[PDB]
């Protein structure tokens, strides 16, 4: 989704003695367009089934050999992978001041304020993008090249919940969602354990400033195990790349203790894990 | 309980308008309904034509009622002031007062912006605390209000065209949205976005500069231009400097600085003006001199 | 313990912050109440007496509470304890402080008793006033008339010539203060006191060669000649005031300006009449506009007191060419001043006698080029409409309402505004069509609120004194059909005007010609027409027949009552309650 | 100040609280430059002052760390106890064992209250009020510390507590174990990121609470609420009928 005829006949200022009542016109005022997007809800979201079934077949090394027993599920090729994020970051985000893969401090987002709002932007204007991210986040080394754009989003959404007056979560229904989208995003891509996994699925009742404070331990976590090629040899089962966590203590105390600061409410989401 | 409370705050209008403060327990209410009411209004209050904005009234009471007996009543029509109605004068709570009452009856008919005196650090050195201390006493009215002038909006959008703000443009910050991004319940500090936007001076300077108070920059005029053109805006209306007519249009008619302030601290002896936008974005400049008293 | 208030006390006065210190003296009363009386009396004043602080809140804090002390240290008969702390905060270096200490001292000797007074308050005034400091010599001379009728003739000659010695000083820094107490100071003083030993002081005093001290000696001097009888003043005050009111300097002149009501009111009509013109005259024709602005000012309640033997005469024959040659003045503050205080001779001077000099002078101050003598020359018409026939001033105002009622200024445009409806009557119909509609429907489009709610308060009272029938077709179709411009103050006008005209047009033009408008006039999507024409209606409901209201106005009402805004609903659930229409 | 305390009980509409709050930091800033008969006689009305609400957690708001702690210390100068919290059991007087209890309690509850992401409120100045409310925060950070290296004995203090009931009050008692029992239960839902097999003690203090509260609880209010249920379901979950989303689980 995305002249002087009628100045004529009433002028003079309706005393034809007298100069007009204004004193001129700024710009234009009134702008006639003011168009919304309301073209469709339905049959919009089978053209992005049918962009990513294409892309699947792209990406799917061949195949076709009856893998497995009966359940054979062709993986996706890397190179293809790389290529698709590689193509996303420069159509995102073209800037390069800050598109190495070391995560940068908490107080290092403080000075590239602009560019994260500006990828936010482009990620509420087209949520595509957050499905190709959901094609990027299938293979595991992927998605370690495709920062730039977590990192931005991670950002804004931080800046958004630390200017946020609202007591309840629901006021915002598209920064929560993001918030979960992305973390189930860079959860999924091999780099979170499922302890975030868990953390993005508790997000739905939270404070405001106890999911500023998690994405703040995700932050630090992603500084501390920062997503590099490496540390993701090949298996010989498979073409999978598997991470082996060689997790986050300080970052598990801190879920901890925000699940213990309301029991009252998110009690039998303590259990799960 | 909605029409007795309607009443009860017609009355506190009426009693602002013949100078006379009220009590502790009414400003607290008041500054608590005010504090429930903008909390709901982001950094860039999105205001609609007509309307008939004004500049810095710096606590003059007196003036205040010439200009409303100038450019109309105030329920009316809608009202926008750009802030600067806190200190510097000797009835200096009593404006503030009246325009928050008028803010709390009349949300969606005034609105308020937040300027670079209202604050903690400016209060207390030009006679606003000194004023709060010696009529109502002890210093909590002072406290409700410092409170209060943090949940006030920083910019308003005319339009979607006119940018009205207390300071002006900012190095650090290129479009609307990072103003919006902004945590606005915050003291305004000595260095920043928010500094900037609040302590912020046009010239004929060219880039930006160091500007003689001691905080915000000084643009020019193709910065001006660079801002209005990256953002859709066609004018920036602004109250931070004292004028002699009222109403300086600069950068080709791209900053319209609006000093509504007559007799500015009762020793310059000028003019003071508003900009009444019609409905069609038509503008019209009400000049207007100190009232006798 | 009784030594923890002297523990608490010694460390909390001893802070940064002055809201403590005002708490302390705020709970002096009851920290002295608690430790009883004795244990004030003993140590607690001693104390306090040489506690010399830094600053200058906690000096005024203890002034004003030292005040309150009368039934908390015993009463009169334990007065003369609370004299050393006094005499100690007295001389000090602020000023405030001791203008706080003085009238803690001015209040607190009413009830001392006069044996206790003669006792011991003499010896405090008899030590004080001849300290090294001026704050001595200053706060000394302010503590005499109190004690004055209390005391023995012997401490009254004593007092008075102790006083006599001390305003013999060389520098005016305590002279400035002794000629400040002269003034509450005379009013016990018999005629004897005044004229032996008082007159010498206040001559000496005149002829100071410093101009800082007429400031205050004229103000003696009129206390003097209002509180003496007749049979003293032309021989004894009037040479005085003759010699200060031609001094070289110019504030001595303009105070004796300001302060001449009260000398011509008291010396009589008759020395006004022998040397009272002279000194009025040569302060009217200085380069100074201040004398000269004062003069203007005072001399219309200056006329207002004088008698009718003398009266016109010398107003035809010498007030006439002052006036005369200070209106052409080229001063823009004395032209004010003239055109702000001159309308209110017009009664004494009569009806035949307006036409022959004020008329004049009024139509050059009102055309003039400054407004700030316009502003002063409009406000004040009103007082000159009972002395002066209307057909008179009607016609007067004739050749100035023609650019008058279209100006910069739009204070003299409400003036005009105000005064029209008495000249509009008059002039006729003709002259109304002729100039005076454009007039109006000039005026009703105003830039400003104030001239076109004015113009709105003018067109009713023309349509109640003219009629009702006479502006259905001239002044009625004019305003409707300002209905229809993309601005809203225009829309707002005429729904005024609807308002302001629905009470005096019956309820028969106002159900087909005015309610019509109104009723098409509330799909506006301006927010600010919407509740300005609900309130119209709630007016006009009263007005007009039920028939009326539950026909079209009921169905309008609850059509308006569902949109998006919450100011237009509440107007219109208001206006819905207040009729008793649902 | 000396009809303070009276007029606190005859009224508690001017100065509920706040009153005693005062005069106990009047009394701990006076104490440092040689107190001698300036704290002793604020110390008794502070103490009567808490004493007269009998409560903790309305005594909570303002005095965070720092002032609670100089109450509690205050309050303990009738016991010495040099040595740890022991034989408790035996015959005592009620009110050194009320005084143990509740500093068993405030102990606890500082230990909780220290690790949670409770939002700080942000500045944007420096002053001397800024370099005040640093150090006073360091000085609580402090003092957390300190007193969590000796927070070892408070379980089994407060489990000997719960355990004995020579009270001469069996509803007393009973609202005291209750206390202890939910004090336990919160302190070792919070030590689940140091090792396991610790969820089952917390699950039977909760239990146990549970039942208590649905037996009797205590005379006055205040004590428990939903928190306690849900403390209990959370434990029963993590322990492992059913519902539908936790037979999935
Ligand atoms: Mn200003
Ligand atoms: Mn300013």
């Amino acid at each position: 989704g995305q002249t002087n005829r009628r100045h004529t006949a009433a002028v003079p200022g309706p005393g034809g003695i007298w100069s007009v009542f204004h004193a001129g016109v700024i710009g234009r005022g009134l702008k006639p367009p003011k168009f919304v997007q309301s073209r469709n809800q339905q049959e919009v979201i089978y053209n992005t089934q049918s962009l990513l079934s294409l892309l699947v077949h792209c990406c799917s090394a061949p195949g076709g050999t009856e893998c497995g027993e009966c359940w054979g599920a062709p993986i996706l090729s890397p190179e293809a992978a790389k290529a698709v994020a590689v193509t996303l970051v420069e159509s995102v985000c073209p800037d390069a001041a800050g598109a190495e893969l070391a995560w940068p401090p908490e107080e290092h987002a403080r000075a590239t304020v602009e560019r994260d709002l500006r990828i936010g932007r482009r990620f509420r204007e087209q949520p595509l993008l957050f499905e190709l991210l959901k094609l990027v986040a299938a293979a595991p080394p992927a998605l370690c090249y495709c920062s730039v754009l977590l990192r931005g989003l991670l950002a804004a959404l931080l800046g958004h919940w630390e200017a946020s007056r609202h007591p309840d979560t629901t006021h915002s229904p598209w920064h929560l969602e993001a918030s979960c989208t992305l973390v189930a995003v860079m959860a999924e891509g091999s780099l979170l354990p499922p302890a975030l996994g868990n953390m993005h699925e508790v997000f739905s009742q939270l404070a405001p400033f106890e999911v500023r404070l998690l994405l703040l331990s995700v932050w630090g976590f992603l500084r501390e195990h920062g997503p590099l090629p490496q540390k993701f040899i090949f298996q010989s089962e498979r073409g999978r790349f598997i991470r082996d966590f060689s997790e986050g203590g300080p970052h598990l105390a801190v879920l901890h203790s925000v699940l213990h600061r309301n029991i009252d409410r998110l009690g039998l989401f303590s259990g799960r894990f | 309980d909605e029409k007795v409370f309607t009443k009860e705050l017609d009355q506190w209008i009426e009693q602002l308008n013949e100078c006379k403060q009220l009590s502790e327990s009414q400003v607290k209410s008041l500054c608590e309904k005010a504090k429930e009411i903008l909390t709901k209004e982001s950094n860039v209050q999105e205001v609609r034509c007509p309307v008939t904005v004004c500049g810095d009234v710096h606590g003059q009471f007196h003036d205040l009622m010439e200009l409303f007996r100038i450019g109309g009543k105030s329920p009316d029509t809608n009202y926008l002031f750009m802030g600067d109605y806190v200190d510097r004068g000797y009835y200096s709570v009593e404006t503030v007062t009246l325009l928050v009452a008028l803010k709390v009856r009349y949300r969606e008919r005034i609105t308020i912006l937040r300027g670079n005196h209202e604050s903690r650090q400016i209060t207390q050195v030009y006679g606003f605390y000194d004023e709060c201390l010696r009529k109502y006493g002890n210093a909590n009215v002072w406290k409700y209000f410092t409170d209060l002038f943090d949940y006030l909006p920083l910019t308003a959008l005319v339009d979607g065209q006119i940018f009205c703000l207390h300071g002006g443009l900012s190095p650090s910050i290129d479009t609307l949205d990072h103003i919006r991004a902004l945590d606005r319940l915050q003291e305004v500090p000595h260095e920043g976005p928010m500094c900037d936007l609040l302590w912020s001076d046009p010239d004929d300077r060219g880039g930006w500069g160091i500007s003689p108070r001691g905080a915000g920059y000084t643009f020019g005029q193709d910065i001006s231009e660079t801002f209005n053109h990256a953002n859709g805006l066609t004018l920036v209306s602004r109250a931070h400097q004292l004028v002699m007519e009222g109403y300086n249009w600069c950068h080709d008619r791209n900053v319209v600085t609006i000093f509504s302030a007559p007799n500015y601290c009762y020793r310059c002896g000028n003019q003071a003006a508003i900009m009444e936008l019609d409905d069609t974005l038509k503008y019209s400049f009400l000049q207007f001199d100190p009232a006798p008293r | 313990d009784s030594l923890y208030p002297i523990a608490v006390l010694i460390d909390e006065l001893r802070n940064e912050d002055v809201q403590l210190r005002l708490n302390s003296i705020k709970k002096l009363s009851t920290i002295a109440l608690a430790l009883g009386v004795e244990r004030t009396r003993s140590e607690l004043l001693p104390f306090l007496t040489d506690t010399i602080y830094d600053e200058d809140e906690v000096l005024l804090a203890l002034a004003e509470q030292l005040g309150t002390f009368t039934t908390l240290v015993g009463g009169p008969e334990y007065v003369h304890c609370l004299l050393p702390p006094l005499e100690s905060l007295a001389t000090v270096e602020e000023t405030v402080v001791r203008d706080k200490a003085v009238e803690s001292l001015r209040a607190i000797s009413h009830e001392h008793s006069p044996s206790d007074l003669e006792a011991h308050f003499v010896p405090l005034v008899k030590r004080l006033a001849g300290g090294d400091w001026f704050t001595s010599r200053t706060s000394a001379c302010g503590l005499f008339s109190v004690c004055y009728p209390r005391v023995s003739s012997a401490v009254k000659a004593e007092l008075r010539q102790y006083f006599r010695n001390l305003c013999s000083d060389d520098t005016p820094m305590v002279r400035r203060a002794a000629a400040s107490k002269l003034g509450e100071f005379a009013k016990v003083l018999e005629l004897d006191n005044v004229k032996s030993e008082i007159i010498p002081m206040f001559s000496n005093l005149a002829s100071d060669e410093q101009d800082s001290v007429r400031l205050l000696a004229v103000e003696a001097c009129v206390n003097i000649a209002q509180l003496l009888p007749q049979e003293d003043l032309e021989a004894l005050v009037m040479p005085t005031l003759r010699q200060a009111a031609e001094d070289k300097s110019w504030r001595v002149r303009y105070m004796v300006a300001d302060k001449f009501t009260e000398l011509q009111k008291a010396v009589g009509p008759e020395i006004t009449k022998t040397d009272l013109v002279p000194a009025f005259q040569n302060l009217m024709k200085d380069c100074e506009a201040e004398v000269r602005a004062a003069a203007s000012h005072k001399v219309k309640e200056f006329c207002e007191n004088l008698s009718a033997d003398c009266r016109e005469n010398v107003i035809m024959s010498q007030i006439l060419p002052c006036i005369k040659e200070l209106v052409s003045d080229a001063n823009q503050h004395v032209k004010s001043a003239l055109a702000s205080v001159i309308m209110g001779l017009s009664p004494i001077l009569g009806k035949d006698n307006t036409i022959e000099h004020l008329l004049p002078l009024f139509l050059a101050q009102l055309k003039d080029e400054c407004p700030e003598v316009r502003l002063n020359i409009i406000s004040n018409l009103d007082c000159v409409n009972e002395v002066i026939g209307i057909r008179q001033l009607s016609q007067s105002l004739l050749p100035a309402i023609v650019e008058l009622a279209e100006d910069a200024k739009w204070r003299v445009r409400l003036a005009i505004i105000e005064y029209m409806p008495l000249l509009a009557g008059q002039l006729g119909v003709e002259f109304f069509d002729e100039k005076l509609n454009s007039l109006c429907m000039a005026w009703l489009v105003d830039h400003v609120y104030a001239i076109r709610e004015a113009a709105t308060s003018n067109l009713k009272k023309l349509v109640e004194k003219f009629g009702k029938e006479w502006a259905h077709a001239t002044i009625i179709p004019k305003v409707l059909a300002m209905s229809g411009d993309p601005n809203y103050l225009h829309r707002m006008t005429t729904l005024f005007c609807i308002n302001v005209l629905s009470e005096v047009c019956g309820q028969d033009i106002t159900t087909k010609h005015m309610l019509p408008t109104v009723l098409r006039m509330a799909g506006d999507p301006v927010a600010n027409v919407r509740f300005n024409v609900a309130k119209s209606l709630q007016k006009i409901g009263p007005i007009l027949d039920n028939s009326t209201l539950q026909s079209e106005v009921k169905p309008i009402l609850e059509k308006l009552t569902q949109d998006q805004d919450v100011d237009v609903k509440y107007f219109a659930q208001e206006a819905l309650t207040v009729l008793s229409l649902a | 100040d000396p009809a303070p305390v009276q007029l606190i009980v005859q009224f508690l509409e001017q100065a509920s609280k706040p009153s005693v709050n005062e005069q106990n930091q009047v009394q701990p800033p006076p104490d440092n430059k040689r107190n001698r008969i300036l704290k002793l006689l604020a110390l008794k009305v502070a103490a009567h002052l808490k004493w007269d609400l009998d409560i903790l957690e309305k005594s909570l708001s303002v005095p965070v760390l720092n002032m609670l702690l100089n109450e509690l210390l205050c309050i303990s100068k009738v016991p010495p106890g040099t040595k740890h919290v022991d034989m408790d059991l035996a015959t005592l007087p009620p009110t050194t064992a009320m005084a143990v209890l509740l500093y068993n309690r405030w102990a606890i509850r500082t230990i909780v209250q220290s690790s949670f992401p409770v939002k700080q409120a942000k500045p944007g100045p420096p002053q001397l009020s800024v370099m005040n409310q640093m150090q006073q925060e360091k000085e609580l950070t402090e003092n957390i510390l300190k007193v969590l290296k000796e927070q070892a004995a408070d379980s089994i203090l407060v489990l000997e507590a719960a355990l004995k009931l020579n009270k001469d009050l069996y509803v007393h008692t009973m609202r005291t174990l209750d206390l202890l029992a939910m004090e336990p239960g919160m302190v070792n839902g919070e030590t689940e990121s140091s090792t396991a097999g610790l969820k089952v003690k917390t699950e039977e203090m909760q239990c146990q609470v549970c039942y208590d509260l649905g037996a009797a609880y205590f005379q006055q209010g205040s004590t428990n609420s939903a928190v306690y249920e849900n403390a209990r379901e959370k434990f029963f979950r993590t322990k492992e009928t059913p519902y539908s989303q936790v037979h999935i689980c």
